[PDB]
């Protein structure tokens, strides 16, 4: 019943910027910390970033540290990732994932859980 | 100077001589009220330091952002230009928000402590 | 995989007991001994906090007895103390052709009492009512306080009006409230609130016949320690009240003499018009009604068939085996027996006739006596009936009056409210491991 | 929702109000001991966070693992399906063991902390 | 031990029994003011406590260097071979310049990590 | 040896007309008055 | 033997037994106590 539905822009030039939104239904939004995980087209799955339940504490691979920005809406139970810099080596599929982390009162995760369809970004 | 010696200095003068005043807050039914009711506000204002998230501290600075509202002056005429009294006095009709503020933003970090604690 | 993380401020508390103190808003009462009320007090609502009540073991009435008591000694402190009066007094009958349930009481008494200067006597005549005046062998009398104590002369300026007192925790403890409106004193409250402070409270002093204060919202409630042991009070609290209107209709002429350098002394001078007697008119129709739902409510704890008999007290000091109330500032002491005679099986007003006495012995104490001065004019108070005083005495059960004991008119309206000590601090299991 | 509002939800739930409970710990003979017996048992509940290594705190986490016998149940159980009043029921056995735990860990702790300001 | 049970025992091994007597410093009008005068001198040790630097701590370690003319005894001399009473009555004419200095250490440094909070 | 500091630049309102200090004063000295004359002796046999 | 000063004879000297000497008092008369009311509430003991 958990549905996780990506969306945002496609094929950017270099240089530009581009802001990716995740819709979610079917659990409570603010139980749940959520991730975003990209898969190169010819390559396996690398985690991107991390956001905790209440939106306060964020995680990002080296190689997006400066130039991502994630954030989440528990009121509109929307996620979004806001992309800069847009280099050649970021052309994948990007996953919404629910899972990825606890909060101390809850049981740990340390895993991905629910995964969204997933949207092509290019550059 | 003395307690309250500063007391005419400038904000960024009388902000030097914190020990000395701090020192001078602890040192007959009525009397013995009167020791009960000033050691019950001594509690009250170190509990309001403590919830701000300021225990052992006479200078503490925190995440709540200056509103300009509050007051829209230089940092070169407050500190250089005014007295501590002046400053009360202006800035009297908003204590009670900006303490507000201070509560609610030690309760996010305090628990943000906590889950930054719990990543193995 | 846990640690143990600490927490302040936790919201849990523990049975306690601690003081209290009053807040309010001359009078034998007063307003210096209490702290200003708050104009907009809080009451928070526990959506699902359950809390086990017991008004029979609530010491929020023992100190509530003991702060009554105090107010009213401190209030006797700077007043007169009538020792010049213990003498011997000579007395004939003040109207002795009356045919009225009065013949025999009111007489008048003279005496030599004490002025302003040691060496002089003055004779004083003064009208005295039987209850207060003991036969020693006109006739040679004394007054009633002489056998066993002193009597103080309650200052005239002082009003005995009851003041609500609203009873307010210090801080580190609070006061729940049940707010449930089938609560019988003892056991569970579903809906319990916390309040800084009660409510106010009069302090109503009265025997069988509880005067003034709250009511039942949706029946009536019967409240007993144990209801099968007969030894224990039924405490009744009604739904409706019933008017009582009681008036002393003697024109009463109040004159004052000086006994001493400072010190005065107020009797009954005499009596302008026709001697009458003071009553309290209580209606049939109320009064068969409170009752039928008092039996219908008492058939539920003794079964149904049973015969409900009420009737009239027995034995023991007026104060016990009358309707004991302050009236204007004079003490009636009401018969009651047209009310409590009925028995139950499966605008036609009712008179009380009252007795009035000025040497009262309150609390039940021995040695301290107030000497409650004559009030010029007649006198006339209108009063809500809000609960009873019943005592269990086959088929048929017997209820009469009872009372006395003044702890049993404030475990009435203190039976809704309980003293807990907050205890913020405590542990529980998390995934928080400190740094280290 | 105010002073106890929390006490009836859950633990999870009630953690979040701890400022509005602590800020009402502070807030005649008898009456003037009551006040004083309130001001003791306030500095005794402090004295005992200080020395767990608590001070300006109101959520600290700890060293002490938990034994599992003090209560073996999930965190899904207690913070999620259990109040603050059924927990300190529960455990009201062990809280002069825990306590105890709790200071001979600040004690090794504090040492520990001297001894490694003692390396050039 | 218990309370002051090692009080005829050296320094070093008193050390280690800290929070002993920090829990007994806590545990009729003159009696009533016995109370209150206790409190004012817990409150009082504790403020001092909190001026040098040290609040939920038990030991803490200073900036002010040991000037040898207030004691010029070896470590292996105070810690292994003399008590608490003895060391106190051996300074007890230093330690109004001890704690003089105390404060004004912590008045630098709280001033300066004032100013390390303000490089962006 | 008590110690008086001077404040070289405060102003402040004064009114003697309002100080609650003289009301103190006046309680305690009739309280002092009247306790003084507790441990004595009362003229009632003079009112002759 | 406990003094203040011993050589000083205008103190007191405080001696304490290591053991107990036993004394035994005795007020031998039969004594009859009869009771009298002075005032309202007030009453003298007296031997009769
Ligand atoms: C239950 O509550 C009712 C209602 O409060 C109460 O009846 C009321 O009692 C008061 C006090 O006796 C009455 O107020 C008096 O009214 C008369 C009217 O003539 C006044 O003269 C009185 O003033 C004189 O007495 C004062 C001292 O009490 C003096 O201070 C004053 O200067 C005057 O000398 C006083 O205002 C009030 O009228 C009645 N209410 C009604 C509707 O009659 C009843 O007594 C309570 N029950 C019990 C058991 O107390
Ligand atoms: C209250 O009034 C009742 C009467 O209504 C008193 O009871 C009566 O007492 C007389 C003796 O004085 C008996 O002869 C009557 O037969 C009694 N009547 C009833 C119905 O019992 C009662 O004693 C009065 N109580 C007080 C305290 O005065
Ligand atoms: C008072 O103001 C003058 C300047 O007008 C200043 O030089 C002096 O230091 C001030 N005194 C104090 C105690 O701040
Ligand atoms: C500053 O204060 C005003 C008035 O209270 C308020 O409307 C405004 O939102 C405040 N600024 C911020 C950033 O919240
Ligand atoms: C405050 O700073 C601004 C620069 O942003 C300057 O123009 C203004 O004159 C300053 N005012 C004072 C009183 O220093
Ligand atoms: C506070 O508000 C009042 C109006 O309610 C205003 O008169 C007063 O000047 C304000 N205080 C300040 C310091 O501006
Ligand atoms: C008052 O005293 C006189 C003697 O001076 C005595 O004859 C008289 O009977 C006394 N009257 C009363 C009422 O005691
Ligand atoms: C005097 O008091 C006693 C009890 O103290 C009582 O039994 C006796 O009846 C009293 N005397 C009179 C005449 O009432
Ligand atoms: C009051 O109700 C409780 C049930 O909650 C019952 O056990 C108790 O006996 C009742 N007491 C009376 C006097 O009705
Ligand atoms: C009083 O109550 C207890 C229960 O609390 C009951 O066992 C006892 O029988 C009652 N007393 C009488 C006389 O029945
Ligand atoms: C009492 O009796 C005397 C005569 O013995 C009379 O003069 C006096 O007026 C009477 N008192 C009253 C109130 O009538
Ligand atoms: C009491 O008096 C009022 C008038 O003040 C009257 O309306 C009412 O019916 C009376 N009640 C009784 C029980 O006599
Ligand atoms: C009055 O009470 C009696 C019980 O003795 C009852 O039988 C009668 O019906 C009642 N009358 C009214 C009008 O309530
Ligand atoms: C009569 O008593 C029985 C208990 O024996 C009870 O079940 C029934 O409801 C009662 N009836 C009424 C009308 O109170
Ligand atoms: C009134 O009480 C008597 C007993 O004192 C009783 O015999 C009589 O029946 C009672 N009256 C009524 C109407 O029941
Ligand atoms: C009592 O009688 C006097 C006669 O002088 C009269 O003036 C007064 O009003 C009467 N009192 C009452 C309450 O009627
Ligand atoms: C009697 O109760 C009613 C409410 O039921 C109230 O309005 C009225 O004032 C009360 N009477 C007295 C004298 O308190
Ligand atoms: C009370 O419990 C209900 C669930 O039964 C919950 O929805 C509600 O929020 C709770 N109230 C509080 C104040 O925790
Ligand atoms: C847990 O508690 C039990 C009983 O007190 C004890 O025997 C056991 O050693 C404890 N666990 C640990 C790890 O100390
Ligand atoms: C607790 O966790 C275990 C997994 O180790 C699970 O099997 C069990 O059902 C859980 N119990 C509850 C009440 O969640
Ligand atoms: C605490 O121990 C007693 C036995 O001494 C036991 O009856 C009680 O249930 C225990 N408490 C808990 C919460 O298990
Ligand atoms: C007392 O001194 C002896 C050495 O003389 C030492 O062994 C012993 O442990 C000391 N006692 C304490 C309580 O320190
Ligand atoms: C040590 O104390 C002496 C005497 O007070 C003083 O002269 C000396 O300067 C002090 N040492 C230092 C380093 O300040
Ligand atoms: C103190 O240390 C010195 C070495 O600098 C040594 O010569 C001296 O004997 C030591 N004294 C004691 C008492 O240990
Ligand atoms: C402190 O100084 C006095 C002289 O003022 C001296 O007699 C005393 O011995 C000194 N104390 C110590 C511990 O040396
Ligand atoms: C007590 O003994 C001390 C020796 O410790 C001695 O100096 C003193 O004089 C003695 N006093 C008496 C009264 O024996
Ligand atoms: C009392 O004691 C002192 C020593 O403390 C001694 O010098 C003096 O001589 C004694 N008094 C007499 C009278 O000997
Ligand atoms: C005292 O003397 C009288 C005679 O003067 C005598 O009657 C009385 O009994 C004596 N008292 C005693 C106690 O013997």
């Amino acid at each position: 019943e958990v549905q996780l539905v990506e969306t945002g822009g496609g094929l950017v030039q270099p240089g530009g910027s581009l802001k990716l939104s995740c819709r979610a239904s079917g659990y409570t939004f603010s139980s749940f910390a959520m991730s975003w995980v990209r898969q190169a087209p010819g390559k396996g799955l690398e985690w991107v970033s991390l956001i905790n339940d209440r939106g306060g504490l964020t995680f990002y691979v080296d190689s997006v540290k400066g130039r991502f920005t994630i954030s989440r809406d528990n009121s509109k139970n929307t996620l979004s990732l806001q992309m800069h810099s847009l280099r050649d080596g970021d052309t994948a599929v990007y996953y919404c994932a629910t899972g990825g982390m606890s909060s101390a009162l809850q049981s740990s995760k340390y895993y991905f859980d629910f995964w969204g369809q997933g949207a092509l970004v290019t550059v | 100077l003395g307690f309250l010696g500063a007391a005419g200095s400038t904000m960024g003068a009388a902000s030097m001589t914190l020990t000395v005043q701090a020192r001078n807050l602890l040192s007959g039914i009525k009397q013995l009220q009167a020791r009960v009711l000033a050691v019950e506000h001594y509690l009250r204002d170190q509990q309001l330091l403590g919830i701000w998230g300021c225990s052992g501290k006479l200078i503490c600075c925190t995440n709540v952002p200056w509103n300009s509202s509050w007051s829209n002056r230089n940092l070169s005429e407050i500190w250089d230009n005014m007295t501590w009294l002046q400053w009360d006095k202006e800035i009297s009709n908003y204590t009670q928000i900006i303490y507000g503020l201070l509560e609610e933003s030690q309760n996010q970090q305090e628990k943000n402590e906590q889950d930054l604690l719990a990543l193995d | 995989n846990l640690w143990v993380t600490v927490y302040y401020g936790v919201p849990v508390w523990k049975d306690a007991e601690t003081t209290l103190f009053c807040a309010s808003d001359h009078n034998v009462w007063a307003t210096h001994a209490c702290v200003p009320t708050d104009p907009n007090p809080q009451e928070i609502h526990l959506e699902n906090v359950t809390e086990e009540f017991n008004m029979w073991k609530n010491n929020m009435v023992e100190q509530m007895h003991e702060d009554i008591i105090s107010l009213w000694d401190q209030s006797l402190k700077p007043c007169v103390k009538l020792t010049p009066l213990c003498v011997t007094l000579q007395c004939t009958n003040y109207t002795p052709n009356l045919t009225s349930m009065m013949r025999g009481e009111l007489k008048n008494c003279s005496f030599n009492m004490t002025t302003e200067l040691r060496d002089k006597k003055q004779k004083v005549y003064s009208l005295f009512y039987r209850l207060d005046v003991v036969q020693i062998n006109n006739k040679e009398y004394r007054l009633i306080n002489c056998n066993t104590s002193a009597i103080t002369q309650a200052c005239p300026k002082v009003s005995f009006e009851p003041i609500p007192i609203h009873y307010c925790a210090p801080a580190g403890f609070a006061i729940l409230k049940c707010k449930d409106k089938k609560f019988n004193g003892t056991g569970p409250c579903p809906s319990v609130s916390t309040v800084q402070c009660t409510h106010g409270i009069k302090p109503v002093v009265s025997t069988q016949l509880l005067l003034n204060g709250s009511l039942a919202e949706e029946e009536v409630i019967i409240r007993s320690e144990n209801i099968t042991n007969n030894a224990k009070n039924i405490l009744v609290q009604l739904n409706t009240p019933v008017q009582i209107n009681c008036t002393r209709p003697n024109n009463n002429t109040v004159k004052s003499i000086r006994i001493g350098p400072g010190q005065a002394f107020y009797y009954t001078g005499d009596i302008i018009g026709d001697i009458r007697m003071a009553h309290c008119n209580v209606s049939k129709a109320t009064w068969n009604e409170t009752l039928g739902k008092v039996v219908k409510q008492l058939r539920k704890h003794f079964g149904n068939n049973t015969i409900i008999r009420f009737a009239q007290s027995s034995g023991g000091d007026l104060e016990v085996t009358t309707h004991s109330f302050n009236c204007g500032g004079e003490f009636f002491y009401c018969n009651t027996s047209g009310l409590f005679n009925s028995t139950w099986i499966s605008n036609d007003s009712i008179t009380l006739p009252c007795r009035i006495k000025q040497i009262i012995n309150m609390w039940q104490r021995i040695g301290q006596a107030m000497y409650a001065p004559p009030i010029q004019g007649v006198i006339r108070c209108v009063s809500n009936i809000t609960g009873l005083i019943l005592t269990r005495d086959s088929t048929t059960e017997t209820f009469r009056p009872g009372g006395g004991d003044m702890r049993d008119n404030w475990r009435s309206e203190l039976y809704k409210y309980k003293v807990v000590k907050i205890e913020p601090l405590g542990v529980a299991p998390t995934r928080c491991k400190r740094r280290v």
